[PDB]
RNA sequence: ACGAGACUCUGGCAUGCUAACUAGUUACGCGACCCCGGUCGGCGUAACUUCUUAGAGGGACAAGUGGCGUUCAGCCACCCGAGAUUGAGCAAUAACAGGUCUGUGAUGCCCUUAGAUGUCCGGGGCUGCACGCGCGCUACACUGACUGGCUCAGCGUGUGCCUACCCUACGCCGGCAGGCGCGGGUAACCCGUUGAACCCCAUUCGUGAUGGGGAUCGGGGAUUGCAAUUAUUC
């Protein structure tokens, strides 16, 4: 009935709003980045290995099916 | 037929003592009384009588087929005790089932 | 001098009647014979249809045919094996031996 | 499910009628009584007999039983 | 030749070469344990051969 | 035996000799 | 003081695959670009240098179980022949492609044939197995 | 000093495993591989229950190996769990006191009865007229 | 360590089963808190043997439904181990005290049964039984044909039911399960 | 890197086909009737072409490199077991046949068997099943 | 009194017992690698029968208490314990005009019986296809699919009198199917430590009839057979 139109690589604002507002959430899973920041699950995965490399997010537990990242803590 | 060498195989013949309990010796005892011309009641009560004469616990003699008429009839003759279920009916009964070509049809002989 | 009894029988305690007589019947001449090794049983499994024709509820047979194997090794000259094994038999057990 | 049949309850009412002196409260003692004072052709049925024997035997410690 | 034509069919294989060793029909044949025996005749002589229903 | 039949064919094929 | 069995077996083939970028004389075959690794597979093996991973895995299956051959490598590399519309069966791996690891690990002195047939693993190779276990047994630190 | 051979099994399904206790220090492993990487790792802590309820003081001077064969994966995990727990009790029978052999036994019964008492639940035999035991094929009328 | 049984890495203590009504049939306090939910089993023999089953193993067993998933408990212990990360890293409370708050809000306290169908109350075990069904159903529906995974929807519905915010599937079903029961009382 | 590059191709037009520019290039080319999921990998395996790239990323003059391997499979080192029209009926050549040609090859095949009045050609003309199915109960919705 | 039950086989328990170079375990010499000490289905031969094997008995009984009950038959709960209802086989009286003459050298009768309803051989047919029902297989995905690696089975089968056609380790040639050389086995010896799948963990995908589904059809290569088009199978 409805057909979603997700983005495959970043537009100018979608990299800006990912590079800022991904750690400004509390959960970071590549299913909610695909939902909220309007991209595909593969990009949502590919856009978080480079934010773990940056020092903005933090990994909790890894699995083949689902990985759960979070904000970098207050401490 | 089985190809045994000449001098290996040999047959002996032993009479069955207390031959009444042997139901395959009684299935033939009921068979070759009829095809000569003894009646269905007369022969069967008498062979059932002989296995009661033999000193058996109990028995059941069923003769099924063309018992006079074009439609098939079955006459069941039971006196004494007879188990049916469980393990012991492997070694407490001798179940013989025989054919007989009477000149009108084929009769079953369930000596039990 | 290294002899080996092959005890293959269908009935269970029929095989006991022979594998009792292969120790109690052998020790009377003073030979240190080996014990009867329990080889694993074989259930020959057949499931046929009870019905001769193909009408009725699909009711199946389960004709199991268990076979029981033992071996007893012999510390014996084979002249004495012709003595014991040619005496006291019943048709249940097939009396076979591996030679050396 | 565990209802004693007439072949259990009749061995229970003849063993106590004859061999009351030999029986007791304990199952395992009068389990073994039933081997000497009866010819029971089953391992299981002996325990079925000796079980309800001890039930009736705990009742004859009290008062009169019917059969 | 009629000798060439009367038995020209190979019986090397198939379910028309082997038969029941009592009935001589080519159906319900137990090839297991070299019985070559139709399922009905097997059921008849089960007790006689050595087989028995327990399970 | 030379062709040496098995003990699953002993009690079955010698069982046929009883039949 | 370590062996291969003490350490995680999943990332131990990841160690020997990274190691079999270096030695560089397994003498890999020519069909490796296009090949379907067993008949029950559909697509290309994603790992473009997969042969260094299934040289890594074969090097420790032959360590764990000695006297194992090519048709045994087809058993340890079995999956599902998802037979389209019929029910799926257990399809083996492939003889040829597994025989090329046993002319690649045998090219380099790592494996060796044993008596009455079957590949074992030579004590020179046994060291080269156990020494890279120590490299992962301190990679955990 | 004489030999102290303790060879005690555990069963949850057809999967069997005999846990072997001797003297040494607490290194426990399974066909030569330690307990910390028995795949699946999801049920890791199901193997540390006779470790974490008891401590490394009862695995202070006992070295254990667990030889495993038969059955499945979860069936083995519980058959090694039960065996190392049973072997720990049956190391403490024949060589140390009863009121410590009885003590640890009483603690693991308070956790899960399966740590010592095996489950006789096995694969029920298939019947004709169905794909398994308690399931028949679909009946049609009309 | 024998002081407390760390549920994977979660503490047994400070899981107050708030509802006196659903106290004994919710089993985690001090004895019924095992390390991993995957127990031996044997909690289907007697009528009320199943109420001794730990509430996480109850929720573990009720996830593996619809044929393809039947006999994949390992697969859905992992669903629970990943979903319990999503609960704490949103809420900031012990995920099991939040899990307990879910069933206490989710359990339909009355039902309708056909003696038109008459209004009836339920068993204090029935609310534990029916709630664990309801928010295994909503977690399954929402994530079917969806990028949002099972662990997220299972952690959403456990949070959404514990809140009682009416965007929960289990609450909206109870909101009509008890509405139909009010119609005929 | 993770952003869309310049002069991006949301849409391609290779061999009268609309190749949508958002798939993996191992799967982007599958729209062309003659190259499947399996074939499009091995074409991009023949040169060092990163197939983690999406269907609008890769070099605009190197999409010619993708074409020439598909049109000439043999010359770019592909064995003869990996081709569809192996040993042609007319010219006896081993060619991987793409979009427009695969219709021509099928059309010439169905019209060949039609013309010689072979039984295979007959059940194509009749709109039946040809690969020896049981047509009694199945093969319904096509024929009323 | 038969039937039900008891029973028979089967499942769970015997750290007791008889026995286990075709099952092993433990120790030991020994070979190897790992930096005082482990790993090894690496070989070799003193204890042992826990583990495997299958014999002899044994245990389990509502026996044990707490309650319900005429306080009897029993039932509910807990203790105790491997078991507190394992699963099936056998199966009464009296029947059905139930199915089978196409299981039978079971057969009464009815025809047939050289210009054959006997019989044998080649070909076709059983599959033929507007439709309707029945049992099922594969799915409609992201609890997934793919491609990697990782880790466990339990039943059985196997070289046939005629009868040819056995199960297959290995050594090679081949993308696969498959072919060709070589040894093992009539079996607890050999396949096989049955390295089964699901499953596990790590890659790829991202809601799109898609990377789900594999129907339909074309092209080629082999296999078994005297031969495959009416696609034998792969």
């Amino acid at each position: 009935r409805d057909k979603l139109n997700n983005l495959v690589l970043f537009d100018k604002a979608t990299y800006d709003k990912l590079c800022k507002e991904v750690p400004n959430y509390k959960l970071i899973t590549p299913a909610v980045v695909s939902e909220r920041l309007k991209i595909r699950g593969s990009l949502a995965r590919a856009a978080l290995q480079e934010l773990l490399s940056k020092g903005l997010i933090k990994l909790v537990s890894k699995h083949r099916a689902q990985v759960i990242y979070t904000r970098n803590t207050k401490g | 037929r089985f190809g045994f060498p000449e001098g290996s195989v040999e047959l002996y013949a032993e009479k069955v003592a207390t031959r009444g309990l042997c139901a395959i010796a009684q299935a033939e005892s009921l068979r070759y009384k009829l095809l000569g011309g003894l009646a269905v009641r007369r022969a069967c009560y008498g062979v059932l009588r002989f296995i009661m004469e033999s000193g058996a616990k109990g028995c059941e003699v069923v003769v099924s087929g063309k018992l006079r008429g074009q439609r098939a009839k079955s006459m069941k003759f039971v006196d004494g005790l007879m188990i049916h279920s469980g393990d012991p009916v492997n070694y407490y009964v001798d179940t013989a089932v025989r054919h007989v070509l009477l000149r009108q049809g084929v009769l079953g002989i369930k000596v039990k | 001098h290294r002899i080996r009894i092959t005890l293959t029988s269908r009935n269970v305690k029929s095989l006991e009647k022979v594998c009792a007589d292969l120790i109690r019947g052998a020790k009377e001449k003073n030979l240190k014979v080996k014990g009867p090794v329990r080889m694993p049983t074989k259930t020959l499994r057949i499931t046929t249809r009870k019905t001769p024709c193909g009408e009725g509820s699909k009711t199946w047979d389960r004709f199991q045919m268990r076979i029981h194997k033992r071996l007893i090794d012999l510390h014996s000259p084979s002249e004495i094996v012709k003595q014991i094994t040619s005496i006291s038999i019943e048709p249940g057990v097939e009396v076979e031996v591996t030679i050396a | 499910g565990r209802v004693r049949t007439k072949t259990v309850k009749k061995a229970a009412r003849v063993i106590i009628e004859k061999y009351y002196t030999r029986l007791g409260n304990d199952f395992h003692t009068n389990k073994r009584v039933c081997e000497e004072i009866a010819i029971i052709p089953s391992k299981k049925l002996r325990n079925k007999i000796a079980g309800y024997v001890t039930h009736l035997m705990k009742r004859i410690q009290r008062g009169p039983v019917r059969g | 030749g009629h000798q060439q034509l009367y038995w020209s069919h190979p019986r090397k294989f198939g379910q028309g070469s082997r038969s029941c060793r009592v009935c001589s029909n080519r159906h319900g044949l137990i090839r297991k344990y070299g019985l070559n025996m139709c399922r009905q005749c097997f059921r008849q002589y089960a007790k006689d051969i050595g087989f028995i229903k327990l399970d | 035996m030379a062709v040496q039949i098995s003990k699953k064919r002993k009690f079955v094929a010698d069982g046929i000799f009883k039949a | 003081g370590v062996t291969v069995k003490d350490v995680n077996q999943q990332e131990f083939v990841r160690a020997l695959a990274a190691f079999l970028k270096k030695s560089g004389k397994l003498k890999v075959p020519e069909w490796v670009d296009t090949v379907k690794l067993a008949k029950h597979k559909e697509l290309a093996p994603y790992d473009e240098n997969w042969f260094y991973t299934r040289a890594a895995s074969t090097a420790r299956h032959l360590y764990l179980r000695g006297g194992a051959g090519v048709g045994s490598m087809t058993k340890i590399y079995g999956g599902r022949q998802r037979n389209g519309v019929m029910p799926s069966h257990f399809s083996r791996g492939s003889k040829s492609v597994a025989r090329r690891v046993l002319q690649a690990l045998e090219g380099l002195k790592m494996v060796e044939k044993d008596q009455d047939w079957g590949r074992k693993l030579t004590p020179q190779g046994q060291r080269d197995l156990d020494r890279i276990a120590g490299q992962v047994a301190a990679a955990k630190k | 000093g004489p030999l102290q051979s303790v060879q005690v099994f555990g069963r949850k399904k057809t999967a069997t495993a005999v846990a072997h206790c001797k003297r040494g220090n607490g290194l426990i492993k399974v066909n030569g591989r330690p307990l910390e990487m028995i795949e699946p790792r999801t049920l890791q802590y199901k193997l540390l229950e006779p470790v974490l309820l008891l401590g490394k003081e009862r695995f202070a001077g006992v070295d254990i190996r667990v030889r495993v064969k038969g059955g499945g994966h979860v069936a083995q995990i519980y058959a090694i769990r039960q065996s190392i727990s049973k072997a720990l009790v049956a190391y403490y029978q024949k060589y140390v006191d009863e009121a410590s052999k009885k003590e640890i036994k009483d603690i693991l019964i308070q956790y899960d009865r399966t740590l010592l008492v095996a489950d006789p639940r096995r694969c029920e035999s298939k019947k004709f007229g169905g794909p398994g035991a308690r399931a028949r094929y679909q009946k049609s009328y009309r | 360590t024998p002081d407390i049984k760390l549920f994977g890495k979660w503490s047994t203590d400070d899981v107050q089963i708030n509802d006196i009504s659903l106290q004994d049939y919710i089993a985690v306090k001090e004895k019924y808190a095992k390390y991993l939910p995957h127990s031996a089993g044997r909690y289907a023999a007697k009528r009320f043997r199943k109420a001794q089953c730990p509430i996480v193993e109850r929720l573990t067993n009720s996830m593996m439904m619809h044929g393809r998933n039947n006999g994949k408990k390992l697969m859905t212990v992992r669903i629970v181990k990943h979903a319990f990360e999503i609960i704490h890293l949103l809420t900031g409370e012990n995920p099991l005290q939040v899990l307990v708050n879910a069933i206490i809000n989710s359990g339909p306290r009355e039902d309708s049964t056909r003696i038109r169908r008459q209004a009836v109350d339920v068993s204090p075990l029935r609310r534990v039984n029916q709630a664990i069904w309801l928010l295994c159903t909503g977690a399954r529906e929402a994530a079917f044909r969806n990028i949002k995974t099972i662990a997220e929807c299972l952690a959403d519905e456990l949070i959404n039911a514990a809140k009682g915010s009416s965007n929960s599937y289990a609450i909206k079903k109870k909101d009509e399960l008890e509405r139909v029961a009010k119609s005929n009382r | 890197s993770l952003v869309i590059p310049e002069k991006f191709q949301h849409i391609l037009r290779v061999l009268n086909t609309n190749i949508d520019g958002r798939r993996k290039i191992a799967f982007a080319i599958t729209a062309i009737k003659g190259v499947g999921r399996r074939y499009a990998h091995v074409v991009l395996r023949k040169a060092d072409i990163d197939l983690t790239k999406r269907a609008g990323e890769l070099t605009e003059d190197e999409v010619e490199r993708v074409i020439t391997i598909m049109q000439n499979p043999r010359q770019y080192k592909i064995p003869d077991w990996f081709l569809n029209r192996q040993k042609d009926v007319k010219d006896g050549k081993y060619s991987q046949v793409l979009a427009n040609g695969l219709d021509n090859k099928l059309r010439e095949d169905l019209e060949r068997l039609k013309k010689i009045r072979a039984h295979r050609g007959l059940r194509h003309f009749w709109g039946l099943r040809v690969r020896g199915q049981h047509t009694k109960t199945t093969g319904r919705r096509g024929r009323t």
